[PDB]
C-alpha cells in the first residue's frame, strides 16, 4: 500500500540498498504531518454517518431520476437507497484511512483500482459519486491543515471518476 | 508491504470499521518517538559492515564446525554467501524499523527462506545464531548514548529485537 | 487443441482406425447445424458484458458474505478480478461452442485453476455458482426466440450447458 | 492440431479477444467445404486396402532395387515389404484424417514434423513415398470438389518430401 | 562440472587434504591412457547416428508396441523426439569419457529426468533399454581393432558402460 | 571448476554439440602438461609445513605490526599467529590442487572468488598474502616445467589480491 514510509522502503529496495538520509528525511516530514492528519481522521470519523446521510440526499436532489427510474443500478427501491449509502460510506471511511495512511494507498487499493470497469459493468455514473464527495468537501467542518489534507483526497477521488 | 498506519487501516478495513480513537492514539505516540525511530535506521545502517562482521566473528567462534574444511561457510566464496546473507537480513531488518511493520521483511525476505535454506544445506540454526548475534551488536550501536540527545529508546529496542527474532525463527 | 473433428480423428488415430461411417454421419449432422451453433457464439459474445454483470448480481444477491467487508469480492480491485475471471471462462466457454470440443477450455483455462484458487483463497464453490447464473443467463440469449430463423437448439443448449458445468466442476 | 477451427480460436486467443465476425464467416466457410471432404474421407476409406497394395508395387516397379538390395531399409525381407505397406497405409489413413479436419493438421502433426529426420536417420528415400502418393492420386477415383481436396493433402505431402 | 583430476580436487578439499601420492599416481595413469580415452570419444562422435539408429532399430524389434499406433513412439514427432533423446544421451556420455568424471552427465542431462519422463508418459524402462542398445553398439566401435594401434582399452570400455549403465538407471 | 577439459566440455555443451577435433586437442595438450603439474604438485605438497612455517614468518618480519597490534584481525595472539599459518597453508593445498587440476579452477572457486569482500570484512591486508606467496615463489625449490606451472599460479593469486 502506498505510503512515503513504503515508497521510501520500495525505492531503496529496488537499488538493493540500506535507506539513505533523503528516505529518513522523507520520514521527518511525514511525522510532521501526521498530528493534524489524525486529527483530521479523527473529525471526518464522528460526523461520517451525518456526512453519508447528507451526500446522498444531495445525489438525489440533483438526479433525482435516481430515486424514481426502475432499474438495478437505481435508488428507486429500499435495497437501492441501502446500496448508494453503503457506497457513500466506502468514500468517507476510505478517505479517513488515507488521513491516517499519510497518503492515497488507501483510495488506490480499495476504491479507484477496478473503479472504472466496476461503473460500468454496474451502470454506476461517476458524477453520482462526484456529487457526493463534493458535498463532503463542503461539509467535513474541518479547516486549516486538517482541510488541506481532507481535499487533497476527497479532491484525488473526484479526479478518478472524471 | 504495510507501515504501522497502513497496518492498522488493513486491519480496519477487513472489519469495514473506522480506526478507533484508541488506535489513532497509538499511531500518535509511534510519531511522537519517530526521531528516535529514525536514529535506529540510521545507526545500524551507518554501521552495517561492523554489525555482519562483529556476528559472523561470533558464530564462527561459537560453531568453528562452518568454517573448517567442508563446512558450509569455508572457502571466500560460501563466507561471502553467508557474510551477504546477513546484509540482508539487516537491510530488511531496517526497512521493517522505518516502516514500523514486519511485512516487508516477511514477504520480500523470510517468507520460504526455511525452505531455500533445506535445499541448499544451509544449516539454518546456524544462520539464526548469526542473526541472534546482529541483533545484540546493532541493539548495542542502536541505543549507544554517546552523540544523542538524551531519553529512553527501550520500546524501539524491543521491537528492533523483535524483527531479529523473527528472522531468526523462520531460518531454524 | 481439438476441434470436434479432430477429436475424432484423433481418437481413431490412437487405434490405427479409420474414421466409421457412423462418426462420419455425426460430423455431417454438426456441419449441417453450422449456422445455429455460430448463432450461439455471436450472441454471447455481443452480449458477454450482461451475462457476467447478470451472473454477478444474482451470485452477490445469494452469498452477501462475498462483498461484505473482508469478502473475496469487496475492494473495486477484487471485484474487478472476479468479473474479470468471469469474462475468461465465458470467452473460453465461446471458443469450445465455436470448436465444438471442449479441449481449448480444458487447456487454457480449467487445468490447475482448482490449485490456483485454493493459494489465492478465492472461494472455487461461489466461482462455481457464478458459473452456473452465467449458463442460465447465456442460454436465455442464446435461445431467445427474438430476431432467429425458428428451430430447435436444444443439442447445442445442453452442449453449451455442459461446457459451463465442466468449468464450475474444475473449480468446485 | 491444426484446422480453420482452431486456426480462428488461435488467433483470438492469442489476442484475448472474443471471436469476431470474421471468425465466424471461417466457420462458415469450412462448414460449406466439409460435406464434400467427408464424402471424400469416405470414398478413400473404401479403397484404402487397394490403394496401399497397389502404390507399393508402383514404388517397387519404379526402384526395384528396393525389393532386391540386402539391408535393414529395403522391401527385400518379408519384414521390409510388411514396413512398407504400413508406412503407405499410413499416408493413405492420414490424408483421409485431413479431409475430415478440413486442413493439414493431421499430416503436419502425425507424419510431416519429424519425417525428414526419421527418412536420414533409417536411410528411407523420400522418392519411394513420392512415387506411391503419385499413384494413390492417380487411383483414388474421385473427381470433382472430393478429388481437388483430396489432391491438395496429396500434393502437400508430394511437396514434403521433396 | 568436474573432471576426473577436479573429482580428486574436490573430495580432497572437502577434508582439508592435500591430494595422496596413491590419488596423484591413479592421475598419472588416467593421463598415460589419454589417446585411448580421446579415441573413445572419437569413434563414437564419429558414429553417433549409427548407434543411436541401430539402438532405436534394436528397442523397436524388442518392444513394437511403442511404435504402434497409440505408442508412444509412434508418429514421426514422438519417433523424431525420441531419436533426439536417444542422441542427447550419447552426447552427455561422451563428455563424461573425455572428462573422466560422471557430473555433466548427472548435473545437465539424468538429475530431474526420471520424474520429466513420468510427467510425459514416457516409458523409462524402455528409455533404459534403448541406452542398454546404444552402449553395446557404441563399446562395438569404440573397440573396434581395427584402423587403431592395438592395444588393451578394457577399463576405458568398463568406464564407458557405467556411464551408459547410470543413464539407463537413472531413466527406470 | 575451470579446467581445460571443463572449459572444453561447456563450449560443446554451449552449442548443443558432440566435442571436435579442436577440443580432442586440448586435451592432449593437458595430458602432455600433467605428468611435470603433477610432479609439481609432489614435490609442494612434501614441503607443505616448511613453506607455511617461512612464508609466515616472512610476513611477520616485513610487517611486524601483525605481531604487536591488538586487534581481531592480528596474529598479536596465540588464535591470530593460528588464523595466519591456516590462511597461508590453505593458499598452498590450493596451489598443489591447480597444478593437479592443470588450470586456476581450484584457485577460482575455493580462495579468489569473494576474496576482496573477506579481506574487506575481516580487515586483513592483501599485501599480508602478497608477502606469503613471494617467500613460496622462492623457496618451493621446483624448476623446469614444473617451477613454470607453479609460479603461473602463485602469480595468478598475487594478481588476484593487486
Ligand atoms: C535511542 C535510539 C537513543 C536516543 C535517541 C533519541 N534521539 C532524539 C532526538 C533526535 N533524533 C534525531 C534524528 C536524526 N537527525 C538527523 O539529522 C537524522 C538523519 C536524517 C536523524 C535520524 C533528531 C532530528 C532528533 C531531534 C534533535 C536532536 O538531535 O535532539 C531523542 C530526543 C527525543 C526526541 O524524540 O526528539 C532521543 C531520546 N537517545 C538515547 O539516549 C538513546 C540511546
Ligand atoms: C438457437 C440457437 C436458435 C435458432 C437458431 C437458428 N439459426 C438459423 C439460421 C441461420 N443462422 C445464421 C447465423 C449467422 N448469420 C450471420 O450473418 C452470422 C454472423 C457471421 C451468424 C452467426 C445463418 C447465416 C442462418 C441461415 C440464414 C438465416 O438467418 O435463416 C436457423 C435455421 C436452421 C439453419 O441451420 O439454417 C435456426 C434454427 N433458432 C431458434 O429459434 C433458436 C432460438
Ligand atoms: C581402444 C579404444 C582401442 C585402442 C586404442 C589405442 N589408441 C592408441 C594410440 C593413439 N590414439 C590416438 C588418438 C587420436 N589421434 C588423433 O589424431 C585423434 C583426433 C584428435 C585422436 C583421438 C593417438 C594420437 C595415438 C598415438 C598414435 C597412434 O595412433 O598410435 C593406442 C596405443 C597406446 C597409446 O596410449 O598410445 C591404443 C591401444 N587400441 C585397440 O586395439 C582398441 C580397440
Ligand atoms: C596472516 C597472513 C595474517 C592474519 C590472518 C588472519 N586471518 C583471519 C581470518 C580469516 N581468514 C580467512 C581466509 C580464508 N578462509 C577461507 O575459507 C579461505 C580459502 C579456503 C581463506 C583464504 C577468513 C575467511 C577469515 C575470517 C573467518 C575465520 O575466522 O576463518 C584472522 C582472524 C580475523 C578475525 O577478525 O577473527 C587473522 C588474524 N592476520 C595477521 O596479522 C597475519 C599477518
Ligand atoms: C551465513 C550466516 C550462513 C551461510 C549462508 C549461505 N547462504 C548461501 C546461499 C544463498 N543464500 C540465499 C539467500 C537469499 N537470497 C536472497 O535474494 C534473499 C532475500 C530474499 C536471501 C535471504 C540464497 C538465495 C542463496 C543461494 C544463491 C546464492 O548463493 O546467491 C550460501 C552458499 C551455498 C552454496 O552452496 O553455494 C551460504 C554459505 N552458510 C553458513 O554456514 C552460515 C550459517
Ligand atoms: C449512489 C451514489 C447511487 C447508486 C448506488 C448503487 N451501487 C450499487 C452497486 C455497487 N456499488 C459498488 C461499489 C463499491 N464496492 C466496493 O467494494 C467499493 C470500494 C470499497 C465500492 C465503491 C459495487 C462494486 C457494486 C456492485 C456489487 C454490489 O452489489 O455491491 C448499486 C446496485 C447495482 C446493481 O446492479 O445491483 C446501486 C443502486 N445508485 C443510485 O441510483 C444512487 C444515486
Ligand atoms: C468471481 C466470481 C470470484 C472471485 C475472483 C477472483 N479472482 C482473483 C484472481 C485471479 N483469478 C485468476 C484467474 C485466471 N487467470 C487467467 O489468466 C485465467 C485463464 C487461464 C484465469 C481463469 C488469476 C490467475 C488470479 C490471480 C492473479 C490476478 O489477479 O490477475 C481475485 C483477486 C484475488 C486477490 O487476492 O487479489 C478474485 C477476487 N472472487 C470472489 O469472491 C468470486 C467468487
Ligand atoms: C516403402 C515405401 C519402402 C520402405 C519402407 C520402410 N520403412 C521402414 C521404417 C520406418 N518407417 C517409418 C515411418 C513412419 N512411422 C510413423 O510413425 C509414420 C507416421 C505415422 C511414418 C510414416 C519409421 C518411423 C520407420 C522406422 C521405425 C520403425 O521400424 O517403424 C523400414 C524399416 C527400416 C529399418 O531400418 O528397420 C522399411 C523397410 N523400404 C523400401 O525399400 C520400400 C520401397
Ligand atoms: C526414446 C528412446 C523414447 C521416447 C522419447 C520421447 N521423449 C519425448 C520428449 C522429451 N524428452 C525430453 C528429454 C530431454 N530434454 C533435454 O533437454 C534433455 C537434456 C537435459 C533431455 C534428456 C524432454 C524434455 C521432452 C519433452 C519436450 C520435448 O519434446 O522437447 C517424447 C515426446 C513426448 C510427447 O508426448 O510429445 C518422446 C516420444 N519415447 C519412446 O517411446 C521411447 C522409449
Amino acid at each position: 500500500m502506498k505510503t512515503p514510509l513504503t515508497e521510501a522502503v520500495a525505492t531503496a529496495d529496488s537499488q538493493g540498498r540500506f535507506l539513505s538520509s533523503t528516505e529518513l528525511q522523507v520520514a521527518f516530514g511525514r511525522f510532521r504531518q501526521a498530528t493534524a492528519s489524525l486529527d483530521a481522521a479523527k473529525g471526518l470519523s464522528s460526523k461520517a454517518q451525518s456526512l453519508a446521510d447528507g451526500a446522498a440526499n444531495a445525489v438525489y436532489q440533483k438526479f433525482p431520476y435516481t430515486t424514481q427510474m426502475q432499474g438495478n443500478n437505481f435508488a428507486s427501491t429500499p435495497t437501492g437507497k441501502a446500496k448508494c449509502a453503503r457506497d457513500i460510506g466506502y468514500y468517507i471511511r476510505i478517505i479517513t484511512y488515507c488521513l491516517i495512511a499519510g497518503g492515497t494507498g488507501p483510495l488506490d487499493d480499495y476504491l479507484i483500482g477496478g473503479l472504472a470497469e466496476i461503473n460500468r459493468t454496474f451502470d454506476l455514473s461517476p458524477s453520482w459519486y462526484v456529487e457526493a464527495l463534493k458535498y463532503i468537501k463542503a461539509n467535513h467542518g474541518l479547516s486549516g491543515d486538517p482541510a488541506v489534507e481532507a481535499n487533497s483526497y476527497i479532491d484525488y477521488a473526484i479526479n478518478a471518476l472524471s | 508491504m504495510l507501515d504501522a498506519f497502513t497496518k492498522v487501516v488493513s486491519q480496519a478495513d477487513t472489519r469495514g470499521a473506522y480506526v478507533s480513537d484508541a488506535e489513532i492514539d497509538a499511531l500518535k505516540e509511534m510519531v511522537a518517538a519517530g526521531a528516535k525511530r529514525m536514529d535506529v535506521v540510521n545507526r545500524i545502517t551507518g554501521n552495517a559492515s561492523t554489525i555482519v562482521a562483529n556476528a559472523a566473528r561470533g558464530l564462527f567462534a561459537e560453531q568453528p564446525q562452518l568454517i573448517a574444511p567442508g563446512g558450509n561457510a569455508y572457502t571466500n566464496r560460501r563466507m561471502a554467501a553467508c557474510l551477504r546473507d546477513m546484509e540482508i537480513i539487516l537491510r530488511y531488518v531496517t526497512y521493517a524499523v522505518f516502516a514500523g511493520d514486519a511485512s516487508v521483511l516477511d514477504d520480500r525476505c523470510l517468507n520460504g527462506l526455511r525452505e531455500t535454506y533445506q535445499a541448499l544445506g544451509v544449516p539454518g540454526a546456524s544462520v539464526a545464531t548469526g542473526v541472534s548475534k546482529m541483533k545484540e551488536a546493532a541493539i548495542a550501536i542502536a541505543n549507544d548514548p554517546n552523540g544523542v540527545t538524551q531519553g529512553d529508546c527501550s520500546s524501539l529496542m524491543a521491537e528492533l529485537g523483535s524483527y531479529f527474532d523473527r528472522a531468526a525463527a523462520a531460518v531454524s
